[PDB]
């Protein structure tokens, strides 16, 4: 009937930058493995328990909020169904405990290690206590979002985080398959540790009101490709030549002249001559994915029409640098198309089909069970060198306008 | 009817026995997740004399099968502690109850 | 239950937050399975 | 169901590389709470 009242100590959360899931797509493996290192001593300190748990929560959990929450507290890990977690003694999930057993039967002390699974086939989550397995497992979840390594603690906490490659030593070998959990990071800066939803923050003057911040989704970690007059399909080889002088351009700068016996390492070249001259797969190499891509141009919503017809050979060739001629006779020679300074949509469309090109590329190397393992990402998402090269090579393709 | 859990392991091998003190700083909940008592809040040890009978029997045998330094989790049975009419005021009548109990010294 | 907070306009009986705790010996043999779910309720499309 | 609410901000906060990539957490800090029973918040 009446309004109880106590005192409740605080609690945080922690968890890295590492973001997985499982979506059509680039899913990497479903299997992650990591570890973790404790050396607390501090029981009672301030009169209640000293909270210590870590676990997997999705990315919708919102938990922190630090001052009030549900049961008693703005608790940390497990008392929710966004969040599953382990203490040492006890399961936790939607604030009701369960105790687990293991050969010790003591939670978490000073000098332990404890391992966490991930397989998202069967999706289920078990732990791992310094040596041995702790029995009891978690499944039937509703995986929609990602996952954090999360971890609890009350006050007065040192606690060392594992992750692998990277610097964590890890004192036990994880079971047949399961990446280090080092790989998956966002290939656009470095790896930190960060609280989640922070909303206040340190600094020069002092506080700082931040609101909330971005995420990525299940949707977006996965690549998707997009989906006649005389002319589109009379230049072909003409297209395709004046990208083919570039063929050489710079592997004169490598040294590769018509290598007979692909040097891959000794510098030479098998592709190095004039069409005819090529071998068997070398025509559609330079046509194939470019007459589709004019094919699909139309899709790309772009206003192009081949109307210049200036003299209808006025597009003329750079040559002459030095020797720079080879057995073939190719001395590689890109036309005029230089004085093609594009238009606003074209700056995009451009970056539009290198997108494509990309997502195109890697629903095919998904197709071979991503790329049959042993490295890319969805446009847009990877890193800044890869965006550097297939403008450059695309534009080259894409001068063509407004010179046939 | 009692039943004992360990939490944290402790020496193992010293046992209290009839005619010595037994200081015990502990916290005690109720089954439904209220907690009614309390030691470490008043930042007092607690101390008491096995063999007399000044303290609830469940609380002491509970207590007579642990060692120096243990902490544990206690359930007592409601037929063992304040079993029909309860201690009027703070535990209602037929209730189960939780202790949470460590040891600090003396055996 | 009170822990339950979806708000969206796009709710289906799909959409209902359920997980399934299941434990056992050291054998592997199981030896219970729980389900925890934040709503217990019915469609009732399902009648008519 | 209202999709929002007046929460405080307290006062103070929890305040707090090398091998191991170690948290950094010393002092301790508590509060006051109500817990009415009938829907058990805090």
């Amino acid at each position: 009937l009446l309004l109880q009242t106590n005192l409740i100590n605080y609690v945080t959360s922690i968890r890295p930058n590492i973001f997985v899931g499982r979506a059509e797509g680039s899913t990497q493996y479903g299997k992650w493995y990591f570890e973790v290192m404790v050396d607390e001593v501090v029981p009672f300190l301030t009169a209640q328990a000293t909270h210590l748990r870590v676990g997997w929560a999705l990315t919708e959990g919102y938990s922190p909020y630090p001052g009030g929450g549900e049961g008693w507290g703005g608790n940390g890990v497990g008392d929710d169904l966004y969040s599953y977690g382990f203490d040492g003694l006890h399961l936790w999930t939607g604030h009701v405990a369960r105790p687990v057993t293991s050969p010790g039967q003591h939670l978490l002390a000073p000098e332990d290690v404890v391992s966490c699974c991930l397989d998202l086939s069967v999706p289920s989550i078990s732990f791992r206590i310094n040596g041995c397995p702790v029995q009891g497992v978690f499944e039937a979840f509703n995986l929609d979002g990602l996952f954090f390594p999360v971890v609890s603690f009350s006050a007065g906490v040192k606690v060392r985080f594992l992750l692998g490659g990277r610097h964590g030593e890890f004192k036990f070998l994880p079971p047949p398959g399961y990446a280090p959990c080092h790989e998956a990071v966002l290939p656009r800066e470095r790896l930190r540790l960060e609280p989640i939803k922070e909303y206040r923050r340190e600094g020069p003057r002092g506080p700082h009101l931040v609101g909330p911040s971005r995420c990525l989704s299940h949707t977006d970690f996965v690549p998707c490709p997009v989906d006649l007059p005389p002319h589109l399909e009379r230049i072909r080889e003409k297209l395709a030549e004046n990208i083919h002088e570039l063929w050489a351009l710079t592997r004169i700068e490598q040294g590769w002249t018509y290598g007979p016996v692909r040097d891959d390492n000794k510098r030479l070249h098998p592709c190095l001559v004039n069409f005819h001259s090529l071998p068997e797969p070398e025509r559609n190499y330079n046509l194939q994915m470019s007459g589709e891509t004019l094919k699909t141009l139309l899709a790309l919503g772009c206003h192009v029409g081949m109307a210049d017809e200036k003299a209808e050979d006025n597009l003329k060739k750079t040559k002459l640098p030095k020797t720079y001629m080879m057995s073939n006779g190719y001395k590689p020679a890109p036309l005029d198309l230089s004085h093609v300074r594009l238009t606003p949509a074209q700056t995009t469309l451009v970056d539009r089909l290198a997108e494509n090109g990309h997502n195109v590329w890697a629903r095919d190397r998904v197709a071979q069970g991503w790329s049959y393992s042993a490295r890319l990402v969805p446009y847009r998402l990877l890193d800044e060198a890869t965006k550097r090269s297939n403008r450059d090579s695309l534009c080259q393709a894409v001068r063509t306008l407004l010179g046939y | 009817g009692v039943e004992i859990e360990t939490i944290s392991p402790g020496d193992g091998r010293t046992f209290p026995k009839k005619g010595q003190t037994c200081v015990v700083h502990y916290t005690g909940m109720l089954q439904n997740g209220k907690k009614f008592d309390s030691s470490r809040d008043r930042n007092k040890p607690f101390k008491f004399r096995i063999g007399k009978q000044e303290v609830i029997k469940g609380f002491e045998e509970g207590a007579a099968q642990m060692s120096l330094g243990q902490r544990a989790k206690l359930t007592c049975t409601p037929d063992v502690a304040y079993g029909a009419t309860g201690h009027p005021g703070v535990i209602p009548p037929n209730a189960t109850l939780i202790f949470d109990v460590e040891l600090l010294n003396l055996e | 239950t009170p822990d339950y907070h979806q708000h969206d306009m796009n709710f289906d009986l799909s959409k209902v937050r359920a997980v399934t705790v299941t434990m056992g010996d050291e054998q592997g043999n199981v030896h219970s399975s729980l389900k925890c779910s934040n709503c217990y309720m019915v469609w009732g499309g399902d009648f008519v | 169901l209202m999709p929002v609410s007046w929460s405080r901000m307290p006062n103070h906060f929890l305040q707090v590389e090398r091998l191991g990539w170690a948290v950094q957490c010393q002092d301790p800090l508590t509060m006051m709470a109500l817990h009415i029973p009938e829907e058990n918040r805090c």
